[PDB]
């Protein structure tokens, strides 16, 4: 688990962040890359096989 | 003869609804860290009288179906007898709660057909279940137990702390309380499965929880009868509810119908658009200055 929050804490990049005054805040998914799972270029498998190790 | 080990637990859930904390706070963990994909955990089952601890390890599905092939490390063929389900429903958004349920009941009916399993074991399975749910103590009906997995199933409710921000800033009475709960009732009733109301910000049947996951995966003695006054502790264990048990909140519906479906009564509330279509797109510069040149040419 420790090895894949080096990507999946990582800051988004925000647009619009000069503005104030909005009281709503932003879910994990636009404010971290927590997408970057189903970005996998080989498809869930290499999860697949990272889990199959343990 | 020592306790038997290797009993499953399986939670499902969407992602946000606070499973990993409800796990780390019936596990008695400080820090639940929620990681995703997969999150592995063990039950502290100890008994007092044969002086035995039993290890009951825990397995948690994020909220995604993108994930739906992580279920095979989870559990295995040889593992289903051995598993007793939980289905995490949070009615903080109270208005996609069955949704999950349907749609994580169609994943793990199309998972158990994934290995293939012979006709006989899961029907022994389905006749120990069934027998299981004849004998509680304090044919079957027409709906009841028509979706049977031959394994003991659970749904529990999450958030019961949360029952006053539906009342106040959604304007909710009983009959919204009462809605939710008669549909949830139904899908125990067709599916075998109980419901315990739970909050662990105001620290709500969470030993009753855990009492309930340790008789029900190692045959222990319950004694606790079923509470349906308590709207926010509620208690529906397998065995006690029928079709008679549900008939009794129609009494109170006023507005709605209990044939009706769910989606009707309880609206979603509509958000926040992405209000930003309206762009910027300055012409092509060639068409721009014929249109300019014809201006030049009509005046």
């Amino acid at each position: 688990f420790a090895w894949k929050m080096v990507v999946l804490s990582l800051p988004r990049i925000q647009s619009q962040r000069y503005q104030v005054g909005v009281h709503y805040e932003l879910t994990e998914e636009e404010k971290f890359y927590r997408n970057a799972l189903t970005r996998m270029p080989d498809g869930p498998v290499a999860l697949e096989e990272s889990y199959s190790a343990v | 003869s020592k306790l038997p080990s290797g009993k499953n637990i399986l939670v499902f859930g969407e992602d946000g609804s606070g499973k990993t904390t409800l796990m780390t706070k019936l596990q008695g963990a400080e820090h639940g860290k929620k990681g995703r994909g997969l999150e592995y955990l063990y039950l502290s089952v100890h008994d007092e009288d044969r002086d035995d601890h039993t290890r009951c390890n825990v397995w948690i599905l994020d909220g995604d179906l993108y994930h739906k092939g992580l279920l095979k490390f989870a559990v295995s063929a040889e593992s289903l007898p051995e598993t007793l389900v939980i289905f995490v429903a949070d009615m903080s958004r109270p208005w996609t709660v069955m949704e999950s349920l349907q749609k994580w009941a169609s994943v793990l009916r199309e998972h158990i057909d994934k290995m293939k399993i012979p006709p006989e074991k899961m029907r022994e399975l389905e006749r120990k279940f069934v027998k299981d749910f004849q004998d509680y103590m304090e044919p079957l009906g027409d709906n009841v137990l028509t979706h049977n997995l031959g394994i003991p199933v659970l749904v529990v409710c999450t958030k019961c702390d949360a029952v006053s921000v539906l009342e106040k800033e959604h304007d909710y009475r009983d009959e919204h309380l009462d809605f939710i709960q008669s549909h949830l009732r139904r899908f125990c009733l067709q599916y075998g499965a109980a419901l315990i109301y739970t909050s662990v910000k105001e620290e709500k049947n969470l030993d009753l929880l855990y009492k309930y996951i340790v008789h029900k995966t190692y045959g222990f003695h319950f004694t606790t009868p079923a509470l349906v006054v308590e709207k926010d502790a509620v208690f529906i264990p397998a065995g006690w509810d029928n079709e008679k048990k549900i008939a009794i909140l129609h009494e109170n519906f006023t507005t709605v119908k209990p044939e009706d479906a769910y989606e009707d009564f309880i609206v979603k509330p509509p958000v926040r658009k992405l209000v930003h279509d309206k762009e910027l797109a300055a012409e092509d510069e060639q068409v721009f200055l014929m249109k300019q040149q014809s201006l030049l040419a009509k005046q």
